[PDB]
């Protein structure tokens, strides 16, 4: 009783029936499948719908296949759900666990969304709020389509174990023209893409270097879409790397996770207003397990592994697990590097290592003291020699990895760069044509990472300025304008009508956006400075030039550093009449040299 | 030919329908080589075969009933035709 | 078909001068979208929607300009029980949409004068149920001062006194505190479901409007 | 009394950015004034009127903000048969006023959020039936190109094709040609009554808005 | 049958009744009377309403009375109707024939409306759009009030034959404080105000001179309200001047009507944006009757009477009655005056006469040739000597009449005056303190009367400029900027970045507001100019100064005028290097001297 | 005391009323020294004397009935009192 009868009219006298129990249809998934398709539509309507979606062999690059050996304690779960293909035309909408992560560009009319599932992932590209283009990769279910279409017109590329399926309205090919090119993703699929170590080197960073050099970031173009697809493919590969729980050497896992987090951070800074809150990426080893397995035996005897581990913990949104002593050791290593490469261009190893440290201190709120001590160093390596060496670096085509193009000048506390400072750095009156234009965009790309400091989070991110966390108690901000509350020493005008303003504040106080004139104390002076007990230690100096932009801030930690800086033989100080040198002591004193 | 469905909420779900019927081309004059009709307590509806067959196959796959679907899907075979070639 | 998706969107110069600021409406309440368009020459008027959660593209409901008949309803799959309206003042027409705001139906709604191809956005409304705010680990919990519409760019709620907040974990060291309008259940019992994604399709527009009172929110560039 | 005349007025910054341009409507037609005010804190909302012909001061119809009851109707002596309206709409209230526009009821109408003493003008509508234009003695009769609202500061009529004009003597050598919407009677039979005064209470506002097409009108400074 | 019964309940057994026929209430008069009063209100409401209206002896100046002998072919009718006291509180609304005339000041929140009836008139003063103050004068009806109030608390002033009734909300006394002053209108009532000849001299022009001197025009103040009331009273007196149809000496009627029209025009320019369309003021003699009675015998041998008659006809909106020969004679008289007072300050008689001519040509569209010939003369009398004499005139207290303060510089085609030109006119470096400030506002009051010329109505009234109708065919406009289409000769810059632009156009063509650069022809030069058949006659000259504002345009009609102007002994031409002299001829030639 | 009026159009004009009545203080307890009542088809209304009498006086003056109003206005004399002194 209460069953549903399927019959096919054997004869007018009697019909054959199937007595399907209604319990099999008890679940709501039957109804929400039904409501998505109008069963009254005629074949003409279905033909019309297909007439608007461009087909692989007729409008896009022809179908072609690749084949290669696809190969290199609780397991993670997708703690997040999303409705796949909502309101779509050719596909059924379903509710499944997923890893959903959306990027929203500068333009409010563009955004790229990455969604991943157990066996396949989705890449959504939207322009002007219209129907978006979909890229689907992985194992596709048998009955994905909402009507009996010929799906062989939609698979754009097929691999040994997965296939790429593309949907796009025929009117959209005036923009996404890169689909027509046969080279699309040829570099990201046509090899053993499950080899993550080789995958990142060969596919993602390859696009990253080109995009950064050409300054195409924040713009939805072929290279950016290829980058996003490569990033999604890399994430997909990680889930495929033996979730069963095979034994893993910790340093290798640390390297893998660090690479993945670097990729995610680069994409966040290249295509998003703010980082996605989703975080909690699935990894071979849960971060808690890594922490415990590595701090039960004190198995860490390498500083680099320690910094990588701290980066992993901080980015995975588990700040409460970070102890103070490890961060103290990280700061000690930072000071070691500061002493090593003082007033000179950073060696590739130093750049690669300090990239992690610079990206770290901005993603935490615990241990503000050590974070300040590292941030000051990250700001103090931006000597004009570093800028010159970076300028020569950009012209080099042999840049396999994205790390090599890091420079402390970019993400540190100095955000007042302009073409004037860059151009005037050269006595030849000539710079490799692309470079003086590209470095402006590279150094002006916005990390917008000052919110993690209580006394500066209110500082506007637009106007040019400079920030220096010289110590725990004091914090100087140098600006063309009185931006924030606090003691503000005015200095001689860079140009009549424009003033170099020095603001001194105490770190233990909340940031305040006071633009008024107050405590406009004058600059003091001293010549035969006293160095008893190194009262000048942990101080920053600035050579202010009267008739041009301010230049070449430097931070001295110990007595030896300040002794080296003062020694004119090292060219740190020249004492020309036009330029003037200032000292910012560990306390609130601001004085002339 | 087909009962117009102005709104989806009007269209009965499985909670209200009681019988789904089919007629092959051997007795149906429709160009679709068949026809299908359903039964509801208030009013019957005419529906195209192939769309309904595709929906049934999708549901069967979703619940993974392919093992028990042999006879049923074989019976629906005549109506699963009309796979839309791009033209 | 009666038409296709808008191919040549346009915005009236009053689009961003007359669009009300985002509104926080308690879950489960029967919000309705008003509108007022002066007598025009466009054959079709419509309401265009963009839901915040897990949605892309646009869905539109097309009404005949003069009579008020329905010509096409794309809001079906997300608003199965939404009822529209159309009243004609010889001076100008009025149409409205009504539903039961919830987690899945919050988003932007825009009146759109329409014909077969083009369209002209006229006004925008943003409906929100949960808003994100970040608090430092030791700082005391913030305290916004939501009030009724008033005027300007301040977020507002028609029932501010039913405001309640809850925390949904951490983010880059911060603690995420969410603000919502409650009283759907008795007293503090009700607690909405934790949001499953941020930033979402509505993040760009919302964060351009200030929240009265002291509170910190990640903001665009 | 429930209140007195507005002691201290205020104008919303969108007052002159949202007020539709003047409208020409044929006599004897049933116009209704729309309005849309977001949820507010003002106890009383009202519609304020200033009739063009032989009128001074203002008359107010005061409705309770939330319920929609009537509290005071000053429009009685000029609108004996006007019917108001109020539609609670949880997001924001709506109210309207209907009448039969004619020579004696043309004027400005303004939605006004109200309490016992203050008020806040929000929007303005101008209703006209006859518009003055001047022609030189030998120059051929002008030809305006009235159209539906479109958008801007151009005077408009919901039924432009029913436009007709007549002359009412001379003024400083010029000939006064008046424009109006007809068809109230068959073909050209209907001719409105000659205006009895100009410039009237509405002259200042009207002449600040352009009339599409070539034509000359005395204009403010 | 069907009557209405009025009864007073003689007794329960029987009542006495009045059987009033319903025909006495058939007319709509009763219905429109009933709907204006709520019959349900209690005494409390009536007491409350009176509490809001200020009373004569309690809030305003105390009541006082004046007494004097009030004394000096179809008749006109009030061809206009208005609804008196619409929606008022204390008064019944009625529909009557009336003379309704409204003035709307610069500010949109103020306006003064004058209404007159057979036996009384009304003055409405409105501010902010609130309930307006009301002044009512004349014979008042017995039952004006809507409730049995004590009217003796509202009559402010009483006369031998009329009463003044004042209504104003008690909250409005913070603005209309002049009511509290006992001197209010003491100068306009306390004599035989029916003596129009004395009335205008003693009351209206007395306020006009003071208002014009103090520059209170366009502002609603005590003096302006007194002016408006005096104007209304003057109009009321005119209607009382023997409408029975006694024989009148035509010149006296012409003088009276001219005075009334001058009053109306002054009020239009001082307190309104555009003239009221009502016109058709009732006069002792209808304008048509005057025209026919005067041009049948050609009794107008006096030129002054002729100009007065033409003014009367033009202002009364009866242009079609004006013949061409009369205007030709008026132009001849204008040329006579131009020859008489050439390059010198105008004598009082000349000022008074030319005021009418200047106000005339701007209120017609027929005979554009003669109007141009008069307008050019009115513009050409604005010599710097006239400016100086007017300056000295403005400080004299003995100015009985408003005409004496007329100067052609004000209403003519020169509308580019500034304090710089005025101040630099004086070698003493000193001008009577108030005079230079008052002269600017007097000369910058806007008649906006260029619309009556086909080729110039386009010209915006705001930007400073100069216009010259040198002849019928040619018309020059001199501007700092290219304002209107036509040939435009640029000239040396007054100041670097600002240029003196000369535009030449043909009168027979409709104008267009073309701001583009075209036909920028160069200035020609000539020294030994040829005067055959006076090819230079009817030409205007201009002495352009390179390093200051342009100054001192002059117009020469005949050969003798140009001979006088060229003769440097007359100081018309100085030939200093800084200044340069230009000639604008009857044709399109623009050349240097 | 007085029939509350919500709108003027509701109040009968002279076209509908049929009789207007008065009662002086000699039988009325009201402080107004009297009362007046009118009758319309299935509707009677209570009105204050003085305002009404003032209205009739105004109507008489507008229609110039003073010549024929002697007896009537004399009869209204008891109710034309209560002239509103400012206090
Ligand atoms: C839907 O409505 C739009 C309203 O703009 C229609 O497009 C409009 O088409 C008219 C056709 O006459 C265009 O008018 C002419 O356009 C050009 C440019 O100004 C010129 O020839 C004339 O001055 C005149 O204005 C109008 O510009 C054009 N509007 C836009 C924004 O392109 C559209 O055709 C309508 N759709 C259908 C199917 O009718
Ligand atoms: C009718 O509504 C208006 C709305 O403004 C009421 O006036 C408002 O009264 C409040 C009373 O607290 C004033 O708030 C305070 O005003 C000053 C100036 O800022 C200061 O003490 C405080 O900061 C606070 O804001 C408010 O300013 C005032 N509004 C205006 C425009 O003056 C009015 O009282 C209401 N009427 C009645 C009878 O309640
Ligand atoms: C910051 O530290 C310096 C360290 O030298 C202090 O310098 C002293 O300055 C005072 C005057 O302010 C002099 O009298 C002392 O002789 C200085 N000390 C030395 C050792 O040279 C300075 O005062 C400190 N400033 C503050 C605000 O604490
Ligand atoms: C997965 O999501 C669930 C959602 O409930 C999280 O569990 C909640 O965690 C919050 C704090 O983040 C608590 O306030 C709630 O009480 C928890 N709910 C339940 C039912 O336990 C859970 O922490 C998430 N897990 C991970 C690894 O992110
Ligand atoms: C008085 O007003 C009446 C209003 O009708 C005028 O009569 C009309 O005059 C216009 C031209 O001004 C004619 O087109 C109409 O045909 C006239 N109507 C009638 C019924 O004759 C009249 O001209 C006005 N008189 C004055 C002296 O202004
Ligand atoms: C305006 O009239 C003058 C009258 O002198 C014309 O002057 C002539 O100018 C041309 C050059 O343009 C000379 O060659 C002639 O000799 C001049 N004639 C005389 C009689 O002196 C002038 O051309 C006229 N301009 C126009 C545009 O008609
Ligand atoms: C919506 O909410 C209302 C109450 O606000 C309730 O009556 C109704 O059942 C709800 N559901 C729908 C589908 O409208
Ligand atoms: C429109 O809304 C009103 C209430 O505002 C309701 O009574 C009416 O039924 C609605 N119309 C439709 C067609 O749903
Ligand atoms: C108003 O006009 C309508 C038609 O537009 C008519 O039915 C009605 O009787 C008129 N009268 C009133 C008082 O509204
Ligand atoms: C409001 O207007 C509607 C039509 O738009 C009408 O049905 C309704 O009766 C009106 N309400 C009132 C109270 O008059």
């Amino acid at each position: 009783e209460n069953a549903i009868s399927f019959n096919f009219f054997q004869s007018y006298n009697q019909y054959y029936v199937f007595h399907m129990p209604r319990c099999l249809f008890a679940g709501p998934l039957a109804e929400q499948f039904l409501n998505q398709v109008d069963l009254t539509e005629t074949l003409e309507r279905y033909q019309q719908r297909l007439n608007t979606y461009a087909l692989v062999s007729k409008d896009l690059a022809s179908y072609r296949s690749f084949s290669q050996q696809l190969k290199a304690l609780h397991r993670p779960h997708f703690n997040q759900t999303c409705i796949l293909f909502d309101g779509h035309d050719l596909l059924f909408s379903t509710v499944t666990p997923c890893l959903h992560q959306g990027f929203y560009l500068m333009d409010e009319l563009r955004y790229v969304k990455i969604t991943l599932t157990e066996d396949f992932f989705v890449v959504t590209v939207s322009i002007d709020d219209d129907t978006p283009m979909l890229l689907i990769f992985g194992h596709l279910p048998r009955v994905l389509f909402k009507a009996p279409y010929q799906r062989d017109n939609f698979i754009l590329r097929q691999t040994e174990k997965h296939e790429l399926l593309v949907l796009v309205k025929k009117t959209q090919l005036n923009r996404h023209s890169y689909l027509k090119d046969s080279d699309f993703l040829d570099a990201a699929l046509d090899f053993n893409y499950l080899d993550l170590s080789a995958l990142l080197r060969n596919s993602f960073h390859r696009y990253a270097v080109d995009v950064l050099k050409s300054g195409r970031c924040q713009m939805l173009d072929r290279r950016t879409v290829e980058m996003a697809f490569a990033y999604a493919l890399a994430l997909f590969a990680a889930a495929r790397q033996e979730e069963a729980g095979t034994e893993i050497s910790i340093p290798r896992a640390l390297d893998r996770q660090a690479a993945l987090l670097q990729i995610q951070e680069f994409m966040i800074t290249c295509l998003s207003q703010t980082p996605p809150r989703t975080t909690l990426l699935l990894y071979p080893t849960a971060v808690d397990l890594a922490k415990r397995a590595l701090w039960t035996p004190d198995q860490i005897t390498d500083i680099t592994s320690l910094v990588r581990l701290v980066y992993i913990l901080s980015k995975q949104n588990q700040q409460h697990l970070i102890p103070q002593w490890a961060l103290r050791q990280i700061a000690d290593f930072a000071l070691q590097l500061h002493k090593t490469h003082l007033a000179s261009f950073l060696s590739a190893f130093a750049r690669q290592e300090l990239y992690l440290m610079g990206s770290l201190v901005h993603s935490m709120l615990v241990h503000t003291t050590e974070r300040r001590e590292i941030f000051i160093v990250e700001t103090g390596l931006c000597s004009l020699a570093e800028l010159s060496h970076f300028t020569q670096l950009l012209a080099h085509p042999h840049h396999e990895y994205l790390s090599d193009l890091y420079t402390p000048c970019s993400s540190s506390g100095r955000r007042d760069h302009s073409l004037e400072r860059l151009t005037r750095l050269f006595p030849d009156a000539t710079v490799p044509a692309t470079v003086p234009a590209a470095l402006s965009i590279l150094s002006t790309m916005q990390p917008s990472t000052l919110e993690t400091f209580p006394d500066l989070f209110c500082l506007p991110l637009g106007e040019s300025f400079s920030a220096l966390t010289v110590s725990e108690h004091v914090s100087y901000v140098v600006t063309n304008q009185y931006l924030i509350k606090g003691i503000s020493y005015p200095v001689s005008t860079t140009v009549v009508g424009q003033s170099l303003i020095i603001t001194q504040t105490d770190s233990q106080s909340k940031c305040e956006l006071t633009r008024n004139m107050h405590t406009t104390h004058s600059i003091t002076a001293a010549l035969n400075i006293s160095l008893e007990n190194c009262a000048f230690c942990q101080s920053a100096l600035l050579e202010y030039d009267d008739t041009q932009g301010v230049i070449n801030i430097m931070y001295m930690h110990d007595s030896d550093d300040v002794l080296f800086a003062l020694d004119p033989y090292n060219e740190v100080v020249v004492s020309s009449p036009r330029t003037h040198y200032l000292m910012l002591l560990k306390n609130g004193t601001v004085l002339e040299v | 030919d087909y009962s117009v469905r102005q709104s989806s909420v009007s269209f009965p779900p499985w909670r209200d329908i009681d019988s789904v019927t089919f007629v092959p081309r051997n007795l149906s004059n429709c160009s679709a080589h068949g026809l299908a009709v359903i039964v509801a307590g208030n009013q019957t509806w005419y529906v195209n075969p192939f769309s309904l067959a595709h929906l049934l196959d999708a549901i069967y796959n979703v619940l993974g009933i392919e093992d028990l679907s042999a006879n049923f899907r074989r019976q629906l075979a005549p109506y699963r035709h009309t796979l839309i070639v791009p033209q | 078909f009666a038409t296709a998706d808008i191919a040549e969107k346009m915005w009236a110069e009053n689009y961003e001068t007359t669009s009300p600021a985002p509104v926080l409406v308690a879950e489960g309440e029967q919000v309705t979208i008003p509108c007022t368009v002066m007598t025009h020459s466009w054959p079709m008027v419509s309401i265009r929607a963009r839901f915040c959660r897990s949605h892309d593209g646009s869905d539109e409901l097309i009404l005949d300009a003069v009579k008020g008949h329905r010509l096409m309803n794309g809001l079906q799959y997300r608003l199965p029980y939404a009822t529209w309206n159309f009243s004609q003042l010889h001076l100008g027409q009025i149409f409205s949409l009504t539903f039961n705001v919830s987690t899945d139906t919050a988003g932007m709604y825009e009146c759109v004068l329409r014909n077969y191809s083009h369209g002209l956005i006229m006004q925008r409304f943003v409906i929100l149920t949960q808003l994100e705010t970040l608090s430092r680990p030791d700082e005391p919990c913030c305290t916004p001062a939501l009030g009724r519409y008033s005027l300007g760019d301040q977020i507002w709620s028609p029932t501010p006194w039913r405001l309640r907040n809850h925390d949904c974990g951490m983010y880059r060291g911060f603690q995420r505190n969410y603000f919502y309008i409650g009283r759907a259940d008795a007293e503090d019992c009700w607690k909405p479901a934790c949001p499953d994604e941020e930033p979402d399709r509505c993040w760009t527009v919302i964060q351009r409007y200030r929240l009265p009172g002291d509170c910190y929110r990640s903001q665009p560039h």
